C-alpha cells in the first residue's frame, strides 16, 4: 500500500472483495483473524505519519468531485465474462 | 532471512492520497418459500468456532474489530437479503 | 422377440448394440454371461421349429433385396443429439 504513495498520479486507492470467504475458505482459517489485525494495526501507522488518509468511501466522495466524464462502459463482471452464470455448466440453457 | 525492505519518505511532499477499503457481506436469501432456512450461512458465520481462539465468525469478527480500533474507517456492504 | 412374428409386417428383425459396455458395467457382470447362454439357447428354439431364420447380416442383404427407396435421412446418432460430444462438457468448444 505504501509503494503507491511514490507514485503521484494516484489520488484514490481502492479495495474492494468478499469480506467474509476469505476468511472462511482459507487452509488455516483462524490464522486469517491474526492476519486481519495486524493489518489493521500497520495500516494504522500509515494514517498518523500523513501517507495515507484512511476514510469511507462516503466521505471521499464528497471530498474529491468526479471530474472527468467516462461516456461508455462495457457490459462485464469482475471476472470478464458472464458464462460463470450461463455456459460453465451444461444446464444453464 | 529475507529481504524484508521498508520505504522512506516525506509526508508533506504530496496530498495524501484518500484509502479506502470496500468489505461486501452477502448471503443469498436462504429461505424456503414456507420459511425454514435451508442455507444457514448468515448464521454459522455468526456463532460457530471457526475463528477461534479469535473470534466467533467472520461477520462478528468485523463488527468486534470495529470496536477494538476505533480509528480505522471502512465502506461496508451489508447485504439487504443478509440483514 | 416371438411376439414379432404375429405381426405379419415385421419381415426382417435386426437388434444393434455395443457388444461387450452391457456385460462389463451391470451390477453383476458374471451373470450376465449366463443370460447370454441361456438367451442364445431359447434363440435357438425359435429357429428349428420353423419360426424365425437366425441368420448374418450377408444372407439378409443378398435374400431379401431392398425395394422402397428413401431419399432423405437427417444427420442424427442413437442419441438423437449430437450434444454428448459437443455441448454436454462445458470445455468442448
Amino acid at each position: 500500500v505504501a509503494e503507491k504513495w511514490f507514485d503521484k498520479n494516484v489520488k484514490v486507492l481502492t479495495i474492494a472483495l468478499d469480506g467474509e470467504n476469505w476468511m472462511s475458505f482459507s487452509v488455516n482459517p483462524p490464522l486469517t483473524a491474526y492476519f486481519l489485525d495486524k493489518m489493521i494495526i500497520y495500516l494504522e501507522t500509515l494514517s498518523d505519519n500523513k501517507f495515507i488518509k484512511l476514510s469511507t468511501l462516503r466521505e471521499i466522495y464528497n471530498k474529491v468531485p468526479a471530474n472527468r466524464i467516462l461516456t461508455n462502459i462495457p457490459t462485464n463482471s469482475w471476472l470478464g465474462t458472464f458464462r460463470k452464470w450461463r455456459g460453465e455448466v451444461p444446464q444453464h440453457e | 532471512i529475507d529481504n524484508t525492505c521498508f520505504l522512506v519518505g516525506d509526508p508533506s511532499s504530496r496530498e495524501q492520497m484518500y484509502f479506502t477499503i470496500v468489505w461486501h457481506h452477502h448471503q443469498a436469501p436462504n429461505y424456503l418459500p414456507d420459511g425454514r432456512i435451508h442455507g444457514p450461512w448468515a448464521y454459522i458465520y455468526v456463532w460457530s468456532d471457526l475463528l477461534k481462539p479469535y473470534g466467533k465468525g467472520p461477520y462478528h469478527y468485523h463488527s468486534v474489530m470495529l470496536n477494538i480500533h476505533p480509528h480505522f474507517k471502512a465502506t461496508y456492504n451489508l447485504s439487504p437479503s443478509l440483514l
